[PDB]
């Protein structure tokens, strides 16, 4: 059979990790009665891992989705024709498939051609797809945004923040390191020829 | 034979979070006062005493 | 995390390019049966045959995804509308409800999803005066907004009178 | 106000048999105040008198009953129409310590009645471009949704331009 | 939000005096940015500067002020609206946390506003059949309410069927 | 947790009912992750994305939970078994120390309920004789009990010398 | 301090190089007598004789070596299972029993390799069937799980009715 992680698979779990990080016991099925800590834990918890998610590729939170064309919408400027809906899950866009002009404008994509265009884009995904370094990164941050919230203490933060820079270095390098490094799109010294 | 009434008794839903405080009823006489139990499926009638009873 | 609603409109329509499956639904919805899908005005059934659309995202709070089971053609027109039953059939009870954060925001979810779908239909499919206009402020006065029945080769016009619009036949 | 609210429109209209006096409303209401009654198109009043209705019902999830003093000739319309206020007077306590399901159920319930009787109107009375059809999707684009004001025998009629809707005068 | 929601339309319109600068708000409002302004049709923008115009009484009950920088020529016609996006104002947690009276004045306060925005609209400055009229009281059949859209020099006509409102072109 | 190990098997069995999400846990597990679920004969993972379940319960008597994410279908076959590793779960040290009964308890209810899971797979899953046949009670004597691997084609058949097990081909 | 049990299978198979003499045990013993050596099918005697064998680390948390005394022939097949007595007759006195950490450690590291021992038969030696497998969940249920014994000349076949496994004679 195959042997099942003993890392967080939950939210619920990351969270009570982070409570447990700053000092205080918590289970799983008492979180509803956690107190300031889990007050603040839970509204922070989605904000933070949004923000994480959408500010950096990370492998795992990958996705890609075809884009549409909105009717009866015109820019008027640089030549562009058609705005473009982005997906819904969409946390940060990434880049267009295939290589064809495109700007990112407002909340729409702007092409010039009405051709099958896919996204390639930044989703929030469940804890149970969560690399392990990761997921030891969100609670060693969500602890030190615990720190500011809750416990009002200098010494605390102080002692967090190693941890916590530490581990979004591991994290990023698990992520990144297994798989090649893809080349530029651009060339123009090469694509002239 | 049966004396005693509960000390405490309470209605609630199939969370098991709310609480509806039934002890007079419970303990008053079947003419003075009595409520209606198991309104929906999943729910519950909560009982305590301060020595234990077995009927 | 409260759901997308802020300058989020319950409609969107597309024109497809050769090929395409995958169309986005950008605003919340709380189950399949209340989005309503049309390819060329003609509306569409869920399921796995072709012609037919398979959905996702109930529930979620940005929205989902429709993917045709038959490809698109270029510049077919793809229309999305959310139509949710106006109702309230899940109460709270008199003696042994305990309330809860969730509850209060699945109630409060659902009446603005109801309110930003009369809205949109308000706002995109629907005719009204320029808000400066001279109408009467008393809504007991009917002469600019009542309307009469049409029948057949009839329009409608303002009297001679000016006192209400009636139907006019009008011949082709 | 511990009841459910069903789906249904909240306009009814019959078409009287011979005699008949009682018709059903099958939509919720809560004040006897709140329910508009016509008979061929003249509104009635409530009351004991001849010509003048009774009405029960109010506060029930399935509806009333409008039952007429003077019997209903044959092919008579009654049409009945929910026309609650759309305001709030009265209002929790900051700090409230006690409260209860009918208040709760209550302020949820009423504000989906009104966004029905919203509905209702838009809905059955009102007119609207087919949801496919392609409308502009900016809101601020009104060449299509802007109405002017009507003077004496004259019609909506798109300009020459294609821009925008004026009143053109017919004197056929 | 500890104030009481009458029942008044959310629009107002004047016609200004020699020289008036003032003009009173009598419906209630949230917001000094949900709260449009236009003088002769023509909007305007809140500051200082000529031709601008400064607003209060925000969060009342009712009786808010528009103060017009540049004073208003006599029969200039002034149009002040109501306009607040649909969206939650609040947020409640899961997880067990303090709850007041004033949050939920505030969210249904919020919400009988938007709802009367809404209804202001529709009652005023739309067209609507006559409620006693006989419509079709089944919204699929949508001979007398879906209309098409309208090419140059074309008007709504019901067609010679009496199937459906088409687009007719008009000529001398 | 100082509980009392009850005599139950370490494997259940369910066929789930239209939409069923929630399967007790009969028999004490002390870790998540050593409770096997399959659905259908895939292994299930715990989380919260479609097709994973969660599981509560761990250190109590009796009575955990799982919950699929995407509820069953009619008739579809939930396993769940117990699998914890055989090892320590403790460790005393040589000089003088303290001991409680929490310790002691914690030893001997984790081996009973390993020494459990060994005997649940002999009980259901494994093949045996009849406890009551003339088997040999030496068991260097192998003659009913000893099997030889099987190749391509090849059953176990008791060779005609009445002496051992032997693969034997079936011409088919 | 504690010993190699988790993950760790009281049986090891080698397949030796042509003049290799060492081979690890893997495991944790107590006792010389309690290892079982064979090559190629063959049990071993310990001694120094030709063809038997020597061994160390009885007592070590690890495991230990066997030495042949005879260098063994390429692609021989050395087994090495772990087969200590289940029993215990070293036992706390009534009275005068001094309680050890040493002692604990001692009874609870016998019975987890005992139980260890059992568990390598079963998973590494014996039948099963798979866990998800819709078998019967009584065990009284004996259709799938009783054997009888065989016959010269005989299989385990299921009889034609599904109600046992009954031996089967096959002429070969």
């Amino acid at each position: 059979m195959i042997e099942l992680t003993s890392a967080p698979t939950t939210k619920i779990e990351i969270i009570s990790a982070a409570i447990s990080m700053v000092g205080k016991q918590q289970t799983v099925n008492t979180i509803d009665g956690g107190g300031a800590l889990a007050i603040d834990a839970e509204k922070l918890y989605d904000t933070l891992v949004s923000a994480e998610l959408g500010s950096n590729r990370w492998r795992f939170a990958q996705a890609f989705q075809q884009i549409s064309i909105i009717t009866t919408l015109n820019p008027t400027f640089d030549g562009w024709l058609y705005e473009c809906q982005i997906p819904a899950d969409c946390i940060m866009v990434q880049y267009l498939y295939p290589n064809i002009q495109y700007i990112v404008f407002g909340d729409k994509i702007l092409t010039k051609s009405n051709q099958t265009f896919t996204l390639i884009y930044s989703r929030n995904v469940p804890v149970s797809k969560w690399p392990p370094p990761f997921s030891l990164y969100i609670v060693y941050h969500l602890a030190s945004m615990l720190g500011i919230s809750v416990t009002n203490s200098d010494r605390m933060l102080a002692r967090i923040s190693q941890g916590m820079e530490m581990w979004e270095s591991r994290a990023l390098f698990a992520d990144a390191q297994s798989s090649v490094t893809l080349p530029f799109r651009h060339n123009p010294y090469v694509d002239v020829r | 034979s049966f004396e005693q009434t509960l000390d405490y008794a309470y209605l609630s839903d199939p969370t098991f979070k709310a609480r509806y405080d039934v002890t007079e009823f419970f303990a008053s006489s079947p003419m003075t006062s009595a409520i209606g139990v198991l309104e929906n499926q999943n729910d519950y009638i909560l009982i305590g005493n301060q020595a234990p009873f077995t009927a | 995390s409260n759901i997308k609603i802020n300058d989020v409109f319950q409609r969107i329509q597309y024109a497809a390019s050769a090929g395409q499956t995958q169309f986005t639904i950008p605003f919340p919805f709380f189950d399949n049966e209340y989005v309503l899908v049309w390819q060329n005005g003609v509306q569409l059934v869920m399921g796995g045959a072709p012609g037919q659309y398979g959905i996702s995202g109930a529930g979620s709070p940005s929205g989902g995804l429709i993917t045709l089971v038959t490809p698109a053609a270029l510049n077919d027109i793809i229309t999305i509308q959310g139509d949710m039953p106006i109702d309230r059939t899940s109460i709270y009870s008199a003696t042994i409800s305990n309330l809860t954060g969730s509850d209060l925001n699945g109630d409060f979810n659902r009446e603005v999803v109801m309110m930003k779908q009369i809205q949109t239909t308000q706002a995109l499919l629907q005719l009204q005066y320029a808000p400066w206009l001279e109408v009467s402020q008393d809504p007991d006065v009917t002469k600019d907004r009542y309307l009469p029945l049409l029948g057949s080769g009839q329009v409608w016009r303002m009297n001679d009178s000016g006192t209400g619009i009636e139907a006019y036949t009008i011949d082709e």
